[PDB]
């Protein structure tokens, strides 16, 4: 059984940074793309970035460039999403998912709540 | 920097199936300089009505070329699928002073469609794609052939109707089957003739756009387009690098129906190209639209001396690779072959050196090696030669005995032995040549036939094939003049062969049919 | 990226009835369908227009090409109250449509 | 400054694409190679030149 386990939420002020994480299991981490997405209540989901854990290669949604960094640590099977210079428009539930690129997103973490 | 358009928005790359066994065919298409194949017209001036001897960058006679095979991709018969390529992207070669390519060698012939060996089609000319640069290394997943910083890419597009020459930083994309993503083999370019080769509207960006699926183009310093007239004509094309830039040469604009290659463009690449490889390419055709493609051949250039025969129209229509054989060295020095006799002394056989002998009080066994031709260093005294166990000549205890010409005669070793030094021995050669029948035979003189065979590992010239044609079926024949191949014992007496061997011997020409 | 429009905005389907939800792309076929139950992340239901996702019941059947895609949920359970979304994975940035609310 | 495109002729100084010398030009038929501009003899001397006016001139120094 595939699982994606995210960290709990946090409250920060504008200008703050937040580091999100997503530990995964039930599959080889290094053989998968892990995507990070931003969602607000009542809204559709927007992709931020993906990383191929096996190469460390990434791709980003241009609206987040200069603010977001996606990274991995394959030794702990964990995907991370780092944001800096957060604003109030960044209060959202952030999600990790197994999928990215051409691969449909079959497995999702529970979501990490960040209020700025 | 240069705007070369937007990045591809595709989330993934096309999978590339590398299946070298299907491209493992034999079809050499060598350069024959006697018709001036592969000869690049000398730059800075012109001549006509003349034969000259010139040292410059040329391919050599008999170079078969590295064969590059492009092919149809996979298909369901209704739609194209994956790309199907040879393992060319990792085939990184030294650029040095440049290289040349023969394009469309098999054009208009019929042959295999490669992906399906039992299927044949009329063969079409396709232009080669290259990746070149000053530095190479590995990819993040361990694949070879990564070029660093700005890489020069020569990428034909528009189904062979334009050349895109560009110099950009290639930023690998991370999506599925891309150089920085999942399940990457080799990037390869492609076009899809079903939509890309529409008559009157070729997709002039089809191969550029596929390239862009694997790499983004960044900080481009240039991108130039050249147009290509579409035809199936045998074509010479090539590249060199100088202090002034990278020179692109072709027969296409100056000698389309001839083959002398001329410079047509220079690219502003001042970073010495040290490495290059062929970009693999696959055509996303369907089974019912599966064509055959001519392989292209790559031959290297190097500083060679050639005789170049310039016709009245200034084109080189013949050339002699002076060092190809013994007779060819003579032709260059003597201009032609029917000049006088063709019976001249020729370059000798060198010796063929062996591992060294080293001694010096101050890895095995190098104390001595007896013998044939060994390099040596004895108490600071150097040279190469064969040692012979022999009696001492003096003066004793002074180690090194020299001759009338101040050469080393012999040496007293620390093993208590005295050796005579004969330096190395060699095989002198002469050629008996008949300008009427266009044939020859050869002598090794004093060497005698006990040391003679039809093949040699000495050597005196790159090839002995003109003699082998007949000599491969004969042993050497020993005569009082010298040991000879291609002699045939006939027991005849003639007054004058016009090839006397001196003494009481004569080499008799055979009779024209 | 690709912008998606969904229709209906919402639909009420009784237990045992079929729910038809459609998506229209502004342009053009790796269209995926997701189900986001209240309090949950989206779950994949359909991929590449018509294929079932991992662990997805046969009750969820998709189709589509070009710019026009659909999902047929049959039968609908009360437990299928969720937002249904189309997502486009052919191009990057990856995108989701507004979503349809099924009750 | 004009007319120095050509002057035929007797013994004129010249500079053609970096090639210098002095001599008389004669209107004559082309010998090759075409498009390489400057044709030289057996002694490496200039024989003739393809001008930008479309003409080929023979040089007799
Ligand atoms: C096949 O691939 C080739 C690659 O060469 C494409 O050629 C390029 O095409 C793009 C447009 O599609 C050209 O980019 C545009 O050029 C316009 C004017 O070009 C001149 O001036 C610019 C000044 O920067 C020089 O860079 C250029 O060399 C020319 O001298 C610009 O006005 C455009 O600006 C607009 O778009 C850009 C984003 O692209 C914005 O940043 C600007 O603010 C503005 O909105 C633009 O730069 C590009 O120059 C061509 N490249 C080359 C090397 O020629 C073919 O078009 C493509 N063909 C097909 C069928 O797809
Ligand atoms: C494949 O087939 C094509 C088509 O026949 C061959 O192209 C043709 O090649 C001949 C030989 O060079 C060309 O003849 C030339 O015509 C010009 C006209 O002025 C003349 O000046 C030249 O001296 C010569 O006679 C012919 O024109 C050319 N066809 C076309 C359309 O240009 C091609 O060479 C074959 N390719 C191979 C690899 O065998
Ligand atoms: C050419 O590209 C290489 C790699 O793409 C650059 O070398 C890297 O430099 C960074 C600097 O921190 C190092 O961390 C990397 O490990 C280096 N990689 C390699 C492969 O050496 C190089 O500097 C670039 N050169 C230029 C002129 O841009
Ligand atoms: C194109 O040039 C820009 C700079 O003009 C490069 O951006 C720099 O890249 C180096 C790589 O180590 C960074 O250390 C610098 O901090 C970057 N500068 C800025 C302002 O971000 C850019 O990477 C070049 N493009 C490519 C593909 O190499
Ligand atoms: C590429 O990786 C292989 C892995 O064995 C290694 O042997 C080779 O030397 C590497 N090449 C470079 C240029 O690092
Ligand atoms: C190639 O020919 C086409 C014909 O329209 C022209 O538009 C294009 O600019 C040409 N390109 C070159 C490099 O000559
Ligand atoms: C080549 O030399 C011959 C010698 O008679 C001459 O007649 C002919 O015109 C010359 N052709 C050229 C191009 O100089
Ligand atoms: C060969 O070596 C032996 C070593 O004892 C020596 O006695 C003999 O004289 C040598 N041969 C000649 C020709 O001197
Ligand atoms: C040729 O044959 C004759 C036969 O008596 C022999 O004496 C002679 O030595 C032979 N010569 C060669 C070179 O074989
Ligand atoms: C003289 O110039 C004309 C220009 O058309 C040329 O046609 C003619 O052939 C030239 N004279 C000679 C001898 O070639």
């Amino acid at each position: 059984q595939v699982q994606l386990q995210q960290s709990g939420g946090e409250l920060v002020k504008p200008g703050a940074s937040v580091k999100l994480s997503c530990k995964t299991s039930g599959f080889t981490f290094s053989s998968s793309y892990i995507s990070w997405l931003k969602q607000k209540p009542g809204q559709s989901l927007e992709w931020i970035a993906w990383i191929y854990a096996g190469t460390g290669g990434t791709e980003y949604n241009q609206k987040f460039t200069g603010k977001a960094q996606v990274t991995v640590d394959t030794s702990s099977s964990t995907a991370y999403m780092q944001f800096s210079s957060l604003t109030t428009e960044d209060s959202a539930i952030y999600y990790c998912a197994r999928g990215g690129s051409s691969f449909a997103m079959d497995y999702w973490g529970q979501g990490t709540s960040v209020t700025v | 920097y240069v705007d070369v358009g937007p990045d591809s928005v595709k989330s993934a790359c096309i999978e590339v199936d590398i299946q070298q066994t299907f491209f493992d065919k034999t079809w050499p298409r060598p350069i024959d300089v006697s018709k001036a194949d592969g000869i690049i017209y000398p730059q800075g001036r012109t001549y006509s009505n003349i034969t000259i001897t010139y040292q410059g960058l040329f391919p050599y006679q008999g170079d078969h070329g590295d064969m590059y095979v492009y092919s149809a991709g996979h298909a369901t018969g209704t739609t194209p699928q994956k790309l199907f390529v040879a393992n060319y992207s990792q085939d990184v070669k030294q650029f040095a002073n440049g290289f040349v390519v023969r394009i469309g060698a098999a054009a208009n012939s019929t042959g295999t469609v490669i992906i399906s060996p039992s299927t044949s089609a009329t063969i079409r000319k396709i232009y080669p794609a290259f990746m070149l640069g000053s530095s190479v290394g590995n990819f993040s997943d361990g694949k070879m052939g990564r070029f660093f910083n700005h890489t020069l890419v020569l990428l034909p597009d528009g189904c062979g109707t334009l050349l895109r020459a560009f110099y950009c930083i290639l930023e690998p994309r991370s999506g599925n089957h891309c150089p920085a993503g999942n399940s990457y083999t080799s990037f390869a370019t492609y076009h899809t003739p079903a939509t890309d080769c529409s008559d009157g509207n070729y997709n002039r960006n089809a191969s550029l756009n596929s390239f862009k699926e694997y790499f983004n183009l960044r900080n481009c310093t240039f991108m130039y387009t050249y147009n290509i007239t579409e035809d199936e004509i045998l074509e010479w094309f090539g590249i060199t690098q100088t202090a002034q830039g990278v020179h692109l040469f072709s027969s296409r604009y100056v000698d389309l129906y001839g083959g002398n290659m001329f410079q047509f463009a220079t690219l502003p690449v001042y970073d010495t190209i040290k490495y290059y490889s062929i970009i693999p390419h696959s055509i996303r055709s369907i089974q019912s639209d599966r064509k055959a493609w001519a392989a292209f051949y790559v031959y290297k250039l190097q500083p060679l001396t050639f005789l170049l025969d310039f016709s009245v129209d200034g084109y080189i229509r013949r050339a002699i690779d002076c060092g190809f054989n013994d007779l060819s060295q003579l032709h260059c020095s003597y201009e032609s072959f029917d000049v006088e006799s063709g019976v001249y002394s020729v370059s000798s056989f060198e010796a063929k050196p062996s591992g060294s002998v080293v001694e010096q009080a101050e890895d095995t066994k190098i104390a001595s090696q007896l013998g044939n031709c060994v390099e040596y260093s004895l108490y600071g005294v150097s040279g190469r030669g064969v040692f012979q166990n022999c009696t001492a000549v003096g003066v004793r205890q002074q180690r090194f005995v020299y001759d009338a010409y101040q050469n080393l005669v012999g040496y007293y070793s620390d093993d208590g032995n005295y050796y005579c030094l004969r330096a190395c021995v060699s095989v002198p050669v002469s050629v008996i040549y008949d300008k009427e029948t266009k044939t020859h035979a050869t002598l090794f003189g004093s060497v005698a036939c006990e040391h003679i065979s039809s093949t040699m590992s000495q050597y005196s010239r790159s090839t002995r094939s003109m003699l082998k044609r007949r000599d491969s079926t004969y042993g050497p024949l020993q005569t009082p003049v010298g040991c000879v191949l291609g002699l045939v014992n006939s027991s005849l007496f003639v007054e004058d062969c016009k090839l006397p061997l001196g003494q009481s011997l004569c080499a008799l020409p055979d009779t024209p049919s | 990226q690709l912008v998606l429009t969904q229709s209906p905005a919402s639909l009420a389907v009784s237990l045992g009835q079929r729910a038809t939800i459609s998506c229209r792309a502004s342009e053009s076929s790796f269209m995926n369908w997701f189900q986001q139950k209240p309090g949950q992340p989206p779950k994949l239901l359909i991929h590449t227009a018509s294929n079932q996702g991992s662990g997805v019941p046969a009750r969820f059947s998709g189709s589509g090409s070009g710019t026009d895609f659909s999902l047929n949920i049959h039968p609908v359970e009360d437990d299928d109250t969720a937002m249904y979304f189309c997502q486009q994975s052919e191009e990057v940035p990856l995108t989701f449509g507004a979503g349809t609310k099924l009750e």
